[PDB]
């Protein structure tokens, strides 16, 4: 090709720094400057060359203020290299100056006009690669025009039809709906599989605003398509990808489907059902290739046929299989056939034809999020799990979600517990099953549990004598493990100080061992913590006399009773005056069980 | 497949060729451009037998390239440069002490097995090497080798090589033994180099003057971690420690005064030798307080912790502790907390005028420590108590929304520490009550008003303010709140039977908070059983009517409505 | 000791490191990148122990100089360590910028297995070293105050006032965030005095949000920024910053289509800032669909309320504390039977204000000399105030 | 529709950028920064495909290259992966055992392969055999 551009590219390589570099683009950008500029003219070669040097030089990050008017003259050379530079210069550097877009449109116009397809080409694709409103006023006439012509060649017909879409797109008021819609539609029958992926492109486009119009593709695609996914080895070997036929068309062709509703003459839903029937069977059949890209291939088309079947929602066998391709691949080595599996199946689970089908899967789901690493298909699994979720399977999902927080990383606790705390509360089967939730969500992953909620368990455990043994142990096991969450040591204490006299019973959870417990809990804990502490300290003094002793050496500590904090040096001293300054029988009621909470509609039952 | 990975051209075939070049100046080339490759993530993989042809050469810049690449393999994939064994085993053996100890260093950072069988012998000519730079190479390679599998009782014999390293002509050997060894020392069993050693030391405090600055930090280091049994012991060690008042800045100083400090205690407190050290300390410390801002963290947080013990060492320095506006703020607390604990009676006249030009400042965050920090200049010292609520008073005044509800703070943490003293105050400080934002400063204004409810008629109509938006409230600020209206009510029972009423009723009815409840109940028990009980509980010391309170506990009830 | 060297760029890349023990894999190079280089929400120290490990840092210029070791050691040491590095580097190259320590990664390897053997402070000094070391550095290279003005009282206000947008996939990634910011400064002072400026590192010096600062026209530089200001009130600096931004909310949408009868929406927003601190006009606007029939609305926070022209369930808080979390659940009807394709759902947007600055932006100091007059800084009355305000602040659902 | 297509290095360093969509030079290198960021950091344990911006990146490593494609939300995720790889496989062809440095001195070439097989944001030719035979007919012409 280019000696010289070789050299300024290997040159540039070889600069040792940032400031050598810059110093070898300057004195590049000199030379061409005065070329450009100089005396003698410039043969094509060189024209052709510098034009390329000023495009590499762009591409570093340089500003070009220079060259357009040169890359301008190559338009008009006979000599397709050097056309394809200068085309290639105006479709990276778009300047405004009007002179040089009258002088483009000029070119362009006389390559569509040369009956070459070469050159041809490259004026549609500068138009598509550019796409400005001169362009469009200049052009967007004309192409569809070639696009319908006869004796236009397919390579022409192909980006032509990419060149009106790239038109309809930045510009529809130059692109009515004519004398070609339907000879557009027909291209979709072309033997060039190239040229129907062109025309399937467009005219998906063209459907959104104008279905009508198009009404006539959804026979001519379902037709293709069914021509397509049946067709042999022999058959379309141009188009045929790690032994799967036409994969790109054939997504392309379904997507072209999902602007229309199912077809309205039955042959075609038929010829269709049996496309898709064909498509899921294909899922079923072992790898013809142990290659990665014949799996994505055919995935590829499962997936686009799985939207279309779920935007007819029309078809109810249809649905299920397709659930159940999908259960299929949330076992799989393939990070990406889960990652989109799951994604699928949280739709599903939003139609009624399928939301039954969707939670036979309740297993693998579970099953995959427990084994996940990828934290996006971890974050995946757990919105479908919410999702299937109802009366039947809350407690199953409860249940395996707090399993998962135990060992789980942080990355995603905050949105499990989260949903945990939401489906406690939306499919409550009783007063014991939510408080064993919550006292659990709250040991595990206490960090993350909301004021509103840990207010709420306590509520629950004061109003229901049935659970308060059952709270007050659990609480209890939990507080005497060797690190545990702040939100626990105030449900913890709050529970023991009202209900620690019903485990008191057990020399394994004597009032010296709570208490001693409790305060090795508490010079770790906040402020507010250790006020609430200390109520449950002299609600300690009454229920348990045997450690009264012991508990005011505590509300006597400098630390406690000449306290930096204000309501802890007034408790402290609050409390230590109570359990002086009144007897036995005034303690007993000015501590008494609190009485239950009012019970208004804001939560139960 | 291998897209993209042909090695028949591209630029790994042009580097190859570079490499076998018979022209060496354009093989030291393409070894650059190799490890400029490495550092930005290419798979130069394939070139390794190409770059180690190179290390057969005579030239020193081209082999030393080569080494630098090996070195690059070393930490990342150690399993590489096991390839290249019997190179390191033959280059301690040239006659180039710039190559021997290149040989060592680069042996001893693999990390993987088979390295033992070759490594061993060699390291034994390094350690006897007629190089000091190779002598101080193979002192660190001891450490290495002690770190990779097998204690070894040869390395048992290296740990006498290593010893017998600590007398040496040169320091930087000396040195790089010591700190090799005290490493060495804290793995395996405990007590491994406590010899005799009144001559290890001696030759390490006679290595402490003409040594490396580096040495200095290794040695003082190691001398910390002894307990002399005398006197004279400790207090002649202490002696040559002396000129270490200047040495690395920071990295020096401080390991010297961190031996000072264990072997001044050690001292019989005597206050013969004892009082000269003290004096002696002053200035050292305070001149660390100059260099880089990060160094000045690290010396202001061994000062606070030494200044928590010896506060005098540095009563007369307070003057080299105060704060610069262009000082990073971790400078400027570390600081401001030291200041605090030099505050004498003489001096509150100086630093309480510098915390004021602090509180004055745009810094907010050091600001808000600043006149928090005047409230510790209250606490710490009575004198002084009436002067810093002077300065609060100033702060209030220049309205500054922040500096204000810090001050009304600090000021109740006074009120707390010295009571019925400042009380002239509660009338001019309510002056400023419509805007207190903070959560904080609300509930200060509630206790004030709290205690003090006797002071002020004006008491009833403030705090039935703050009970309007209960809720929307600081949880805090209900609990002052709560504790504020009781004790109003235990004041003057009759126009405040309103307020107790509402407060006791949103604690005991409305709010969902079980600790919020609980004292609601805890106080509505305490006035129903008998309001004399209640009386002795919620009001401390100083420093029958009766019936008006029993009239008015039998008219309250309490109601969520 | 010195258990790793590591030298990143302002973005925090790696432009080159060294490895010495084996407790300093990838688990470390990272941890400082998280937890110091894009440190959203914290004022740091030089000094950064996380999980064992310990981190010293020093800043030059765009470059983060960064030494690991998992073993707690001699910390003042660490540091005069690297000072003596970036003395040694400067000594070949000059600046220690992105650029020549990129032209030098052959020469500054070679340092390294110099100045520090096993972690172990060697000689570090030039003169020592030349005999060591065979590559050479590769080097490369008033009009707006009126005269005699006077004021009783000297005071200056400085407002630091942005605007921080979000757009968040439900799964709470961040798409895209840029805070949109500038200081107003308003002064009261006698003369003609020079102020000097400083703030912390956070502004270096359809549509894509590129980090960018301007000044007024009476700023010069060289660190910190110093002017002779304008009279009264005037724009001292406008800005927009991409990386760090702290994220005063975040949304979590819970929605779920009960078939094409009901729709099940919970929102929990929970404010990621201090404790202390309170964000102020709170409002979260959960979008409804187009064919709404009744809607039932419960929120234990606040006030909310479907509003049918606007299309939208409107929650309103007046205040929230850093820390906290809310929650608002809606049960919406639909009488459907239109076309196959269902709702394509518009995203959620709250309003907020908040007392700092989303940008992590922070007024470290504002010295005002004035040669003729009286008065110094000393005399000068200073309120700074920091109002951080929701731009578009958007979550998906 | 596809809006930009990038070939990036380890290094951060652009080989081809194709842009379906408007932007600034500023966007541009903000936006070819940005994706720098994003793909880098990925094990190869994770997907092919990440969200970016208001629309999603599907991108796969070749030795020292990384080939990404940024499309609408709605896109076909694997039909966009596989794109790619039909795409270095008609590079690999016409260049001979393709390599980074082919993609560096010839450019201007590697718009033509790029224009072959994309065109206003959308798939155009997917047949290797048809564009190979394209691109050798092209390329020997004067
Ligand atoms: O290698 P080519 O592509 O054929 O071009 C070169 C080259 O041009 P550029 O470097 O500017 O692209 C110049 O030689 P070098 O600068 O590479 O050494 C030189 O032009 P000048 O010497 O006039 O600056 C020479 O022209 P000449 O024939 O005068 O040597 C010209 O080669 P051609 O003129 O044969 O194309």
């Amino acid at each position: 090709g280019m000696r010289g551009l070789a050299v300024f590219i290997s040159d540039i390589r070889n600069c040792k720094s940032k400031e050598a570099e810059i110093k070898r683009i300057n004195k590049e950008l000199a030379n061409i400057r005065s070329k450009f500029k100089g005396d003698k003219a410039l043969d094509g070669y060189s024209k052709k060359k510098y034009v390329c040097k000023l495009l590499f030089i762009f591409l570093l990050g340089h500003d070009i203020d220079f060259g357009h008017m040169e890359a301008v003259n190559l338009l008009s050379s006979n000599r397709y290299t050097e056309k394809q530079i200068g085309y290639l210069f105006i479709s990276v550097l778009v300047n405004s100056n009007s002179e040089l877009i009258r002088l483009i449109n000029n070119a362009i116009k006389n390559d569509l006009a040369s009956r070459n397809p070469t050159f041809m080409g490259l004026a549609l694709h500068c138009i598509a690669n550019v796409g400005s409103r001169e362009m469009a006023e200049a052009f967007a006439g004309e192409i569809p025009k070639i696009l319908v012509a006869g004796d236009t060649m397919d390579s022409v017909k192909q980006s032509a039809a990419l060149c009106l879409l790239r038109l309809y797109r930045t510009s529809p008021d130059l692109v009515p709906m004519g004398d070609w819609t339907s000879r557009v539609v027909h291209l979709l029958n072309d033997q060039h599989l190239g040229v129907v992926t062109a025309a399937t492109s467009l005219i998906t486009t063209l459907a959104q605003k104008n279905p009508e119009e198009f009404k006539t593709s959804v026979s001519l695609a379902v037709s293709r398509l069914s021509r397509i996914v049946t067709s042999a080895s022999t058959d379309l070997q141009d188009y045929t990808y790690y032994f799967v036929p036409a994969p790109w068309l054939s997504v392309k062709l379904l997507r072209l489907l999902q602007c229309y509703p199912p077809p309205e003459d039955p042959a075609v839903r038929g010829r269709l059902t049996e496309c898709l029937e064909t498509i899921l069977n294909k899922a079923q059949e072992p790898p013809k290739s142990k290659k990665v890209q014949h799996s994505n291939a055919k995935n590829a088309v499962l997936f686009e046929a799985i939207s279309l079947i779920i935007h007819h929602d029309s078809e109810p066998n249809l649905l299920v299989r397709a659930c159940n391709q999908l259960g299929q691949f949330l076992q799989h080595r393939e990070t990406n056939l889960r990652y989109l599996a799951l994604e699928s199946m949280c739709t599903l689970a939003s139609s009624e034809f399928s939301h039954e089908a969707v939670k036979t899967h309740i297993e693998t789901v579970i099953n995959a999020l427990k084994t996940e690493r990828d934290v996006s298909v971890r974050q995946r699994a757990v919105d479908l799990l919410y999702a299937m979720c109802d009366r039947s399977n809350a407690q199953q999902i409860v249940a395996e979600m707090l399993s998962y927080l135990e060992t789980a990383d942080y990355s995603i606790r905050e949105e499990i517990v989260l949903k945990v705390a939401i489906l406690a509360e939306k499919y409550a089967v009783d007063y014991t099953w939510y408080v064993d939730t919550i006292l659990n969500l709250i040991r595990i992953a206490g960090d993350y549990v909301s004021e509103e909620v840990w207010y709420r368990v306590i509520q629950i455990v004061i109003n229901r004598d049935d659970v308060q043994g059952y709270a007050a142990k659990t609480v209890f096991e939990a507080l005497q493990a060797p690190a545990c969450h702040e939100n626990l040591v105030k449900v913890g204490g709050y529970i023991l100080g009202e209900f620690g006299n019903l485990i008191a019973g057990d020399p394994r959870s004597s009032p010296l061992i709570q208490f001693n417990l409790l305060h090795s809990k508490f010079h770790l804990c906040s402020v507010p913590t250790r006020a609430l502490l200390l109520s449950t300290y002299i609600k300690f003094v009454n229920l348990f006399p045997e450690v009264k002793a012991t508990i005011q050496d505590v509300l006597r500590s400098d630390s406690q009773l000449k306290n930096a904090d204000v309501e802890l040096q007034q408790r402290a001293v609050e409390y230590l005056r109570l359990s002086t300054v009144a007897s036995t029988d005034i303690l007993a009621t000015v501590l008494e069980e609190m009485p239950p909470f009012p019970e208004r509609e804001s939560s139960i039952l | 497949s291998k897209y993209f990975t042909t090695n028949k051209k591209g630029e790994i075939f042009e580097l190859k060729a570079e490499l076998n070049n018979e022209k060496k100046e354009k093989r030291k080339e393409a070894v650059k451009k190799v490890i400029a490759a490495m550092t930005v993530g290419k798979d130069v993989s394939s070139l390794f037998p190409d770059v180690v042809n190179c290390m057969q050469t005579d030239n020193l810049e081209l082999k030393k390239l080569v080494y630098l690449y090996l070195m690059n393999y070393a930490k990342s994939q150690p399993d590489m440069a096991i390839m290249a064994v019997n190179s390191f085993v033959k280059d301690c053996e040239d006659p180039n002490p710039l190559i021997r100890a290149l040989a060592v260093r680069t042996m001893g950072c693999i990390r993987v097995d088979k390295i033992t069988e070759y490594l061993c012998e060699p390291l034994r000519k390094c350690l006897k090497d007629e190089d000091p730079y190779v002598r101080k190479t193979a002192a660190v390679c001891v450490a290495k080798l002690h770190d990779i599998n097998a204690q070894m009782v040869e390395d048992q014999g290296f740990l006498d090589s290593l010893r017998d390293l600590i007398a040496d002509s040169n320091p930087m050997v000396v040195a790089n033994a010591v700190a090799a060894l005290s490493e060495i020392s804290e793995s395996h069993p405990n007590s491994n180099l406590l010899d005799l050693n009144p001559q290890n030391i001696n030759k390490l405090l006679t290595a402490l003057n003409e040594c490396t600055e580096w040495g200095q930090i290794f040695i003082l280091d190691c001398l910390s971690n002894y307990n002399p049994k005398d006197d004279r012991e400790a207090q002649s060690i202490c002696e040559r420690v002396t000129p270490r008042l200047s040495h690395a800045n920071s990295a020096v100083v401080l390991s010297a005064v961190k031996v000072l400090m264990k072997f001044l205690e050690l001292l019989p407190k005597d206050s013969d030798y004892y009082n000269m050290l003290l004096k002696k300390l002053a200035p050292p410390l305070v001149t660390l307080l100059s260099g880089e801002p990060e160094v000045q963290y690290v010396a202001l947080r061994n000062i606070n912790l030494i200044v928590q013990k010896r506060p005098e060492i540095l009563k007369q320095e307070i003057k080299v502790f105060f704060v610069k506006y262009n000082d990073p703020i971790y400078v400027k607390l570390e600081k401001l907390d030291i200041m605090i604990r030099l505050a004498s009676q003489a001096n509150i006249a100086q630093v309480l005028a510098e915390l004021k030009e602090y509180a004055t400042e745009v810094d907010v965050d050091f600001v808000r420590k600043a006149v928090r920090a005047i409230g510790r200049c209250a606490i710490k010292v009575e004198q002084s108590a009436e002067r810093c609520v002077s300065t609060l008073l100033d702060l209030i005044q220049t309205k500054v929304n922040y500096v204000v509800q810090e001050a009304i703070v600090v000021i109740r943490d006074i009120f707390r520490k010295y009571p019925n003293k400042y009380e002239s105050i509660i009338a001019t400080l309510c002056e400023n009550l419509d805007s207190l934002d903070e959560p904080d400063a609300r509930a200060a204004m509630i206790w004030i008003v709290g205690e003090y409810a006797e002071r002020i008629d004006n008491a009833d109509e403030l705090l039935e303010s703050f009970l309007e938006g209960f809720h929307d409230e600081s949880t805090q600020v209900q609990l002052t709140l709560l504790t504020a209206i009781v004790k109003l009510f235990l004041k003057k029972p009759s126009e405040t039977q309103e307020l107790v009423q509402q407060v006791l009723s949103l604690a005991t009815q409305d709010s969902d908070n079980p600790d919020l409840r609980d004292r609601g109940y805890i106080y509505w028990r305490l006035l129903s059983t008998d309001p004399v009980t209640a009386k002795e509980v919620v009001l401390e010391i100083k420093p029958a009517s009766l019936d008006e309170l029993k009239v008015s506990i039998g008219n309250i009830t309490l109601s969520p409505a | 000791m010195i258990g790793g060297l590591f030298i990143y760029n302002h973005k925090g890349e790696v432009l080159i490191s060294r490895v010495y023990r084996d407790d300093i894999g990838r688990n470390a190079v990272d941890a400082f990148r998280v937890n110091v280089i894009h440190a959203r929400q914290q004022v740091r120290s030089p000094v950064t122990n996380i999980a064992r490990t310990s981190f010293f840092h020093v800043k030059r210029s765009n470059i983060w100089l960064a030494a690991v070791t998992k073993q707690n050691v001699n910390a003042a040491m660490v540091f005069e360590f690297l000072y003596k590095m970036c003395d040694v580097m400067a000594a070949y190259f000059g600046k220690i910028s992105e650029e020549n320590i990129k032209n030098n990664f052959v020469l500054i390897y070679e340092l390294l297995d110099e100045i520090l053997d096993f972690g172990y402070p060697q000689n570090s000094e030039t003169g020592a070293l030349k005999t060591f070391i065979t590559q050479q550095g590769i080097k490369s290279q008033i009009g707006w105050r009126r005269e005699g003005i006077k004021y009783r009282r000297n005071e200056l206000f400085l407002d630091v006032l942005e605007s921080v947008n979000l757009l968040m996939s439900p799964q709470g990634q961040v798409l895209s965030a840029h805070v949109s910011g500038r200081v107003v400064m308003k002064s009261y002072l006698s003369g003609m005095p020079e102020c000097k400026f400083g703030m912390n590192d956070k502004i270096v010096i359809q549509s894509i949000a590129i980090d960018d600062c301007t000044f007024h026209q009476c700023v010069r530089l060289s660190r910190s920024i110093s002017f002779i200001p304008p009279d009264g009130e005037f724009e001292l600096m406008r800005y927009r910053t991409t990386k760090d931004i702290i994220l005063p909310f975040r949304v979590i949408p819970l929605v779920r289509e009960v078939g094409r009868t009901k729709l099940e929406v919970k929102v929990v927003i929970k404010s990621n800032f201090k404790p202390s601190l309170l964000a102020q006009k709170i409002e979260v606007r959960i979008p409804t669909p187009l064919n709404t029939s009744g809607v039932q609305v419960i929120c234990m926070k606040g006030k909310a309320k479907y509003k049918a022209s606007e299309n939208a369930i409107v929650w309103k808080i007046k205040r929230m504390a850093g820390m906290k979390e809310s929650q608002i659940s809606a049960e919406i009807e639909l009488l459907p039977t239109n076309d196959k394709k269902k709702w394509a759902r518009p995203p959620i947007s709250m309003n907020f204000e908040v007392p700092f600055a989303p940008s992590g932006l922070k007024v470290r100091y504002l010295k005002v000399f004035e040669p003729k007059l009286n008065y110094s800084d000393h005399d000068v009355i200073k309120w700074v105030r920091y109002i951080g305000r929701s731009g578009i602040y958007e979550t998906r659902c | 529709m596809i809006r930009f297509i990038l070939i990036q290095n380890r290094a951060g360093k652009t080989r081809l950028a194709k842009w379906y969509m408007q932007f600034d030079d500023d966007e541009k290198q903000k936006l070819i920064e940005e994706v720098h960021a994003v793909v880098t950091v990925r094990d190869a344990k994770h997907t092919n495909f990440v969200e970016f911006r208001n629309f999603k990146i599907i991108y796969r490593r070749y030795a020292g290259l990384y080939f990404c494609i940024c499309v609408d939300v709605n896109d076909n995720n694997l039909a966009y992966l596989e794109a790619i790889h039909n795409f270095v496989e008609v590079l690999n062809e016409y260049f001979h055992n393709v390599c980074e440095l082919d993609l560096v001195f010839n450019f201007y070439k590697v718009y033509t392969v790029v224009d072959e097989m994309f065109l206003a944001g959308e798939i155009r030719e997917t047949s290797q055999t048809k564009v190979l035979k394209q691109l050798l007919m092209l390329q020997s012409l004067e």
